[PDB]
RNA sequence: GGAGGUCAACAUCAAGAACUGUGGGCCUUUGCCUAUAGAACUUAUAACGAACAUGGUUCUUGCCUUUUACCAGAAC
């Protein structure tokens, strides 16, 4: 996060991230509402080289700089009791959603081709859906009938229609299909917690409800942002979570250093290592762990030190693995540590309870306590209903 | 190089003067005693004419230009030297009433 | 007002939705912003199209804001809006 | 062909004597084989501690270069409700990363990074072991 | 320390010049002297 | 004529990553463009020295009666 030191400088600074976009392709720059400017890049190296390149070469001017943070994900763990219509009441909508298979998922960050007996990655969307739906039920002992009900699909997730109209009336919906995409689109690229992507959460879609005397342009708008709130609240009750990305570290070092590094890991508390692999003729070691992203802020110099100068690390994306934060997403009774690092059984209320802070949505004098609630979108009468259930926490 | 450069000599001289100086610059400077002089010969031909004498000096004057960009560049310098409540108000009270979820009137 | 749950692009969305237009995020663009300090604001903004045609707001504070013809933008009233 | 001459300036020797040489300096010889053995003990480590007031746990404690820290800005955005407090963001890093973790540096310097990771192996025990030998610390293939 | 200091915020800084404002007007300038600069004012708040 | 010298004098050694000469074209010698020949020594984790001292002025400190003598940082 950056801010220019003197104020008044600020004219300067906003002329030099327009070259560093260019320059460094893969650094991403964000403006908030704040006005708090997200520099979001590979890693600590990358960002040092920016920052020199950002105080030195472009802008001569100085300017303040966070804490190394990182970027969330938000998620659905488990299923919608509820089934929710959420009405812009002409329009009714019931959207359902639920976790994807691990493997299908790990077939998507991996774009596909489906070569051979591969599992295809969904892209092909313009391919006959009797091959794609052949590769589904093939490799994912997925469902006979969605096979066929899929629709469209994006980065992260994918959307599926089971409903009695799509027997009774497909044609009135297929004529509004290209609308609920977009509305699709539009609820992926933000989120109900922290307007953060979604990720991994299958969209059945359970219902929708349309107009007497239908209509021309007033179906066009009307349609997509009561399917973004119908996507948020089939989200919100099926266990929503708060996913962190994980690095991908691959450590070198001697062999008798081994315990040393091991040491690290159990430090950090994001990681542990999946494999030692001796290499073969030198006296090395290759260890691959992982470690979560917002735990790697000071890893490597760590680990090159501690061994004194024997060994070495890189953490890096590719997978671009994500992880359940170990606390619950909603819950009021968090205990927030003030100034310490808080206590594993509640990371996520607190990354939650940031985020929003950061990027103006929550609002509070000082420390907003307002938490993503279901509640906002049924109106309270179906809400009071659904408390007396113990359906909201 | 002006013609008063060549001779090295000073800056509405008479036809009289005209003569005078290419008779003093001869004393000076006389060939035959000392390429110069092929400038005096041509700048007095007109000067020794009065008329083309006036004309020629008719056409320290650019430099005065450079006074006037001077001049100009100061004026510049020293003449250029020498609702919103209303509306976040109202967006703020129309806020209330979605709050409140009191039916908008028609804005 | 802090105690108010409810957050003014709420408000906005609402209006749009009467009047039918889209808002969209855009996500690069950003336009700086005066607002009575001697300073600017830095906002991102979004797009809003009735049929096929893009105009972009940017509010801070509890205001909208659209661009003046030959640039910087403007405060607006809410119903001051009609594309 | 040992030297230049009496004049004494330019020595050029042979390979052998050079290994005795070599061997009698054992105790007065450097003795360190790597360049990464010195992480943040090199000068530019040692610079980028002055300027920015800091200190290796075995390095030099100079003066501040920039006497002033007195001065603090307030406003919202270092503020702590907006913060994550996980890792410490303890010392060593500042040096290591200097512009990245260390918010307003000056005359500061880039501090070099990495090196290969000597895997070097020699024996001084045994003068009859071969040149070329497969040692035990190596792994089997 | 920073933390433990006084935290700045609206409804905190707000009372506080109110309360030294009242007081401020309640006493004449002829009597004595009461400036802002002298004050000190310690909100303690639900916030601090 | 070859090897040298604890011999000397005179050149040159911190810069558009940088030298010099020469051929041709334009402006009017400079300068720009084009063609060609030769570039010792010193430089990239930057420099003649794989080393390392002192002084002056100006600020900031530190000892603290005052001056020399000083404390430890910076710029020139
Ligand atoms: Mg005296």
């Amino acid at each position: 996060v950056l801010q220019p030191l003197l104020p008044r400088e600020l004219p300067k600074l906003l002329d030099a991230l327009n070259k560093i976009s260019k320059y460094y392709p893969g650094v991403i720059i964000k403006v908030e509402e704040s006005g708090e400017h997200v520099i979001l890049g590979n890693g600590e190296l990358y960002m040092d080289c920016l920052l020199y390149d950002l105080r030195a070469s472009y802008a001569k001017i100085e300017i303040k700089i966070s804490d190394p943070l990182t970027v969330f994900s938000e998620s659905c763990s488990n299923e919608s009791f509820a089934s929710i219509p959420v009405s812009n009441p002409g329009l009714s909508i019931s959207v359902a959603a639920e976790p994807m298979d691990s493997k299908m998922i790990q077939d998507l960050s991996r774009n596909t081709l489906g070569k051979g007996q591969n599992c295809l990655d969904i892209d092909g969307i313009m391919d006959n859906p009797r091959k794609l739906s052949k590769i589904l039920r093939t490799e994912y002992g997925w469902d006979s009938l969605a096979s066929r009900n899929v629709w469209s699909f994006y980065n992260g997730n994918v959307l599926i229609n089971d409903t009695l109209p799509d027997e009774i009336s497909p044609e009135l919906l297929s004529k509004y299909k290209e609308q609920i995409i977009q509305g699709f689109y539009w609820a992926v690229k933000e989120g109900p917690l922290a307007e953060e992507p979604i990720y991994g959460v299958q969209y059945k879609l359970l219902s929708i409800s349309v107009p007497s005397d239908v209509n021309i342009d007033v179906m066009k708008s009307q349609i997509i942002p009561l399917m973004k709130k119908a996507c948020y609240v089939g989200l919100l009750t099926a266990i929503p979570i708060l996913l962190e990305p994980i690095y991908e570290v691959d450590i070198t070092v001697h062999a008798p250093l081994l315990p040393i590094v091991e040491e690290l890991m159990k430090k950090r508390r994001g990681s542990r290592i999946y494999k030692t692999i001796k290499v073969a003729g030198t006296p090395l070691l290759e260890v691959r762990g992982q470690v979560p992203v917002i735990e790697s802020a000071g890893f490597e110099t760590d680990l090159r030190l501690s061994t004194n100068g024997l060994g070495m690390c890189q953490l890096y994306f590719w997978h671009k693995i994500w992880r359940k934060v170990p606390g619950d997403v909603l819950d009021k009774d968090a205990f927030i540590p003030k100034l310490k690092p808080a206590p594993i059984n509640s990371l996520s209320r607190d990354f939650v309870m940031k985020t929003r802070r950061r990027k103006g949505i929550s609002t509070g004098g000082f420390m907003s306590n307002d938490g993503p609630t279901l509640e906002k979108y049924i109106s309270a009468e179906l809400y009071a209903q659904l408390r007396e259930n113990g359906l909201v926490p | 190089l002006n013609l008063y450069d060549v001779l090295e000599l000073p800056t509405y001289d008479d036809l009289p003067q005209i003569k005078r100086k290419y008779r003093t610059l001869a004393l000076k400077y006389h060939p035959d005693k000392h390429h110069k002089f092929h400038l005096l010969s041509t700048a007095t031909n007109i000067l020794t004419n009065a008329d083309v004498r006036p004309h020629y000096d008719r056409w320290r004057k650019t430099n005065d230009i450079e006074r006037n960009k001077l001049i100009q560049k100061l004026e510049e310098s020293e003449s250029s030297t020498i609702d919103l409540l209303q509306i976040q108000r109202h967006g703020e009270l129309l806020r209330k009433l979605k709050h409140f979820n009191l039916p908008y009137g028609d804005w | 007002l802090g105690k108010v749950s409810s957050s003014f692009k709420d408000v906005v969305e609402d209006y749009c939705l009467e009047k039918g237009y889209l808002i969209s995020k855009i996500p690069n663009r950003y336009t700086q912003l005066p607002y009575g300090r001697d300073q600017d604001c830095i906002v991102p903004l979004f797009e809003i199209r009735n049929g096929k045609k893009k105009m972009e707001v940017a509010l801070k504070h509890d205001i909208l804001w659209v661009e003046d013809s030959s640039g910087t933008f403007k405060p607006i009233y809410l119903w001051a809006l009609d594309l | 062909k040992k030297v230049n001459g009496t004049s004494y300036k330019k020595w050029s020797f042979d390979l052998p004597e050079m290994s005795n040489l070599y061997r009698l300096s054992t105790p007065l010889r450097d003795e360190v084989t790597d360049k990464n053995y010195y992480y943040l003990f090199d000068k530019k480590s040692f610079f980028n501690g002055k300027a920015l007031n800091n200190a290796i746990p075995g390095g030099p404690k100079f003066e501040p270069l920039y006497p002033r820290e007195e001065e603090e800005d307030y406003n919202e955005f270092n503020s702590i409700d907006r913060v994550i407090f996980r890792v410490p963001i303890r010392s060593e890093y500042k040096v290591a990363f200097p512009h990245l973790y260390n918010s307003r540096p000056r005359s500061v310097r880039i501090p070099w990074y990495n090196n290969p990771v000597s895997c070097i192996i020699q024996n001084d025990e045994e003068y009859d072991t071969p040149a070329l030998f497969f040692d035990p610390s190596l792994n089997p293939i | 320390p920073k933390d433990s200091r006084m935290r700045l915020i609206r409804q905190d800084v707000n009372l506080g010049r109110a309360v030294f404002w009242e007081i401020q007007s309640r006493v004449p300038t002829s009597l004595t002297s009461i400036k802002w600069e002298n004050a000190f004012v310690s909100v303690y708040s639900k916030n601090n």
